[PDB]
């Protein structure tokens, strides 16, 4: 599975928000590369032939291994919604 | 079992607890040699077998036997209709090959 | 070409006892008699 | 599994009654998984420290798996089968605390769907 | 033309990924479950038999 | 060469302690994960030697299911407690050696608290044995030897003293093994096997050297068809 | 026995006879009455299915 | 060398022909009969290298599913036929042999019309092939290979003509493995084990070379945990 599903499940209300929050910290990910972490020093994904899950085999995997950190955060508005969301298509 | 005695061999041990164990179920009248209770054993239609992963037997007899098996029709039913891009319809562009 | 069975096809009794092969096992492995002889087919009573 | 009791069955009371019926599973006199009066002779016989000891001892043909018998669980002295053990410990270790395990089991009864 | 690398590169791709599982009468919301893929050699598909009762397969 | 040679079944351990021994060997050809897994795990559970408290004797005993006064833990408690005390030699002459205990007095009785002995030692001092409720007269001896696997109590029959008991003795040191073949694959081909094996043990012998033991032991036992008659 | 023979699927001996040629698609056999008889195999017919 | 090993198995064999071998192997300390039968047959039936009928090649036909005029068989009846042919090498270094066969005329074409080769051999010369009527001219090569375990038919892929049809490969000297545990009985412990082993073979390799080659493969697989990491 997952690290700790158990665990995101309760820092969460309702699981359609967990969902949300990860796919969208996904989809950053993926936009500005993967330079744009919050784990990255020492505690990284890893590959079994290689060390390949440094770079990129799966966004989503990536996503979740950061939210168990405290290094996320999360809500309805936290931030004026209207320029991020009309910067993010553009790029 | 003559043809097994004939090359001068009794009853094995694992052949032993598995006819103990099925004494222990009902399956054979105790108080008998291993000869007759694993001649009532068979007379059920079961016999001891081994499991040859690990050697031990199976605890409990096994029915065995022979059946007549036969293959049925196999067509295209297990081949997989597995596609990535196809050919698409004309009126609707719903992809069928 | 010659088809040879494998795990897509499917096999059956004359009474029914409608199956499907799911593994192949090597001989060794495979419950035998006390004789050297091992077994063919593996069959579940479940269905019976 | 039980079969039969055609001894005395009373075992309650005597303390003479451990060695008599010993040796009366020694002979053919009462079978190990028998229908004693309070216990059975599998339970006087066979006592184990731990669930490992127990399951060694399965393993050397010993005791099967549908023998009630005495073993000296987390805490208490129980009269199971070294298959309920078995099954208790095989709970226990999917999971990682055994306390949760033990008290969300019943390992009274055969397991029913 | 196929090679040992293609199938390095085809494990490679779906490390991650995962696949629906359908059935063809589908009555209830469990006909439809994801899984993750495991490569396999040979024709059939290898269904976990806990599934077969949520599944009417 | 992968295909046999630098396949070479890599041989991986993870050690928990002197108790816990995980060992992976992968990758192996098709089908010999098991022949390999069941000889030494029957090994394991069969023929490693070990010591075990065979008997014990106790002034005030005279049958093994009676109640001592001065104890709550009875005759048959107090020899379940002794069961899984772990003593090893230090010399390999060591064949019988008898420890006495002599206690009184409201406390608690540990293995440590056994008289010491040159030549043994206990690996778990803190066995709690038993507790004496108010100058509880305690004064037993065990008898421990040396042995192989396991030993029911009836069929031995070691006597020292005449109202001595008999014991059940698990001389294995190993707790118990579990092995798990698991369908590994190589880049080309799936129809090989990885070898988990898991070993647990009282701490006696470390798990590594339990598992060089029935290896040597099962290539001895091979080396037994050389000759032939 | 009846079905094989009754659903025309394998070649019996119309009369009394001895065989005189076997080969992999034809055999050739002499009845009784002299007169030699031509039988063909079809050796791989595909089917309908 | 007395207490455990003349406590031990004396090694004896009764064999005839070579075909069919038991080993006896008596007394074995308990736990140790299926300890040491079962590896030693599922290696015997796993990895026992040998050599079967690799390749086939035709004169007249052009495919697997013609027919050859003349013959009673099919081409798919005289592969089948081959496949259970016995070739026994005579020189270990000895690899691919070509066998030649050439026939006519109402023949009933046996294993023994092959024409002799300096170092192989057939173990059964009697093992029908096939039946030339009258006027119907065989000429076949048979390309015999020394291999293990076995391998489908297109997965070797052996191609000598543009003619030849591959066939699949049946690499395992022996025919069948059946081992038995009994009990014996020696002056200290009445219950001691006996192993006795059977071995029936399709002559290529003698049982008891068979049994030297699987100890001898168990042996250096035990040697993968001499050195851990």
């Amino acid at each position: 599975a997952e690290p700790g599903i158990d665990k995101l499940f309760g820092m969460v209300d309702s699981k359609y928000r967990l969902t949300v929050v990860v796919a969208k910290r996904a989809q950053q990910l993926l936009r500005h590369g993967f330079k744009n972490t919050v784990l990255e020093p020492e505690e990284r994904p890893k590959m079994q032939t290689l060390e390949g899950l440094f770079d990129d085999p799966n966004a989503v995997t990536w996503a979740m291994k950061e939210l168990l950190t405290g290094r996320l955060v999360f809500g309805e508005n936290l931030v004026p919604e209207d320029r991020l969301q009309k910067e993010m298509e553009r790029l | 079992f003559g043809k097994r005695k004939g090359e001068g061999f009794g009853v094995d041990k694992r052949e032993v607890e598995v006819l103990r164990r099925a004494e222990k179920l009902g399956l054979v009248t105790p108080g008998k040699t291993p000869e007759e209770q694993l001649k009532e054993l068979f007379l059920q239609g079961k016999v001891v077998l081994y499991d040859g992963r690990t050697g031990e037997p199976i605890e409990g007899p096994i029915v065995v036997g022979q059946m007549f098996i036969m293959k049925l029709y196999h067509m295209v039913e297990d081949k997989m209709h597995a596609r990535s891009t196809g050919p698409y319809s004309l009126i609707t562009q719903q992809p069928l090959g | 070409q010659k088809r040879k069975l494998q795990v897509g096809d499917k096999l059956a009794n004359r009474h029914g006892n409608k199956g499907v092969v799911a593994k192949i096992l090597p001989v060794e492995d495979m419950p035998h008699l006390p004789d050297g002889t091992p077994v063919d087919v593996i069959l579940n009573p479940l269905g019976v | 599994r039980k079969e039969k009791k055609g001894a005395g069955l009373e075992f309650a009371t005597p303390e003479e009654a451990l060695a008599a019926h010993e040796r009366g599973e020694v002979a053919l006199n009462a079978p190990i998984k028998v229908a004693g009066r309070e216990t059975s002779v599998g339970r006087l016989k066979y006592v184990f420290a731990n669930p490992d000891e127990a399951l060694l001892a399965v393993a050397h043909g010993i005791v099967d798996l549908q023998d009630v018998v005495t073993v000296r669980y987390m805490g208490k002295r129980l009269e199971t089968s070294p298959g309920r053990i078995l099954f208790a410990r095989i709970v226990a270790e999917a999971v990682e605390d055994e306390k949760v395990a033990w008290e969300l089991i019943q390992l009274d009864v055969p397991q029913e769907k | 033309d196929i090679k040992d690398e293609v199938w390095d590169a085809l494990e490679e791709v779906i490390h991650g990924k995962v696949v629906l599982l359908n059935r063809a009468p589908t009555l209830h919301r469990l006909g439809i479950q994801a899984f993750q893929p495991v490569l396999v050699e040979g024709q059939s598909i290898q269904l976990h038999p806990l599934v077969c009762e949520a599944f009417n397969a | 060469m992968l295909d046999s040679k630098l396949k070479a079944p890599v041989f991986t351990v993870r050690t928990q302690g002197r108790e816990y021994g995980e060992f992976v060997l992968e990758p192996l050809e098709r089908g010999f994960g098991v022949t390999l897994g069941n000889p030494l795990r029957r090994i394991l559970l069969s023929s490693i030697p070990g010591t075990a408290v065979t008997s014990v004797y106790i002034e005030d005993v005279l049958h093994e299911f009676s109640t001592i006064p001065g104890v709550k833990e009875d005759v048959v408690e107090i020899i379940l407690n002794l069961k899984e005390l772990v003593v090893r030699f230090l010399n390999p002459s060591l064949q019988t050696v008898t420890l006495l205990l002599k206690a009184e007095g409201p406390k608690e009785v540990k293995a440590r608290d056994f008289l010491p002995v040159a030549d043994v030692e206990i690996m778990n001092p803190d066995l709690h044995i038993a507790t004496l409720e108010e100058g509880g007269r305690l004064n037993m001896e065990v008898r421990v030897d040396r042995g192989v696997g396991y030993v029911p109590a009836e069929k031995h029959g070691i006597k020292d003293r005449i109202n001595a008991i008999p014991v059940d003795a698990v001389f294995s040191p190993v707790r118990r093994v579990a092995f798990q073949v698991e369908d590994t694959r190589l880049g080309q081909r799936t129809d090989l096997d990885k070898l988990t094996l898991r070993i647990w043990t009282d701490g006696s012998v470390t798990p590594l050297e339990a598992l060089n033991q029935a290896v040597e032991i099962l290539r001895e036992h091979l080396t037994y068809f050389s000759n032939p008659q | 026995e009846r079905v094989v023979r009754d659903s025309l699927a394998a070649l019996y001996a119309e009369e009394d006879g001895e065989v005189a040629k076997v080969d992999g698609n034809r055999i050739v056999v002499r009845y009784e009455d002299g007169r030699l008889v031509e039988y063909p195999l079809r050796r791989f017919y595909r089917s309908n299915q």
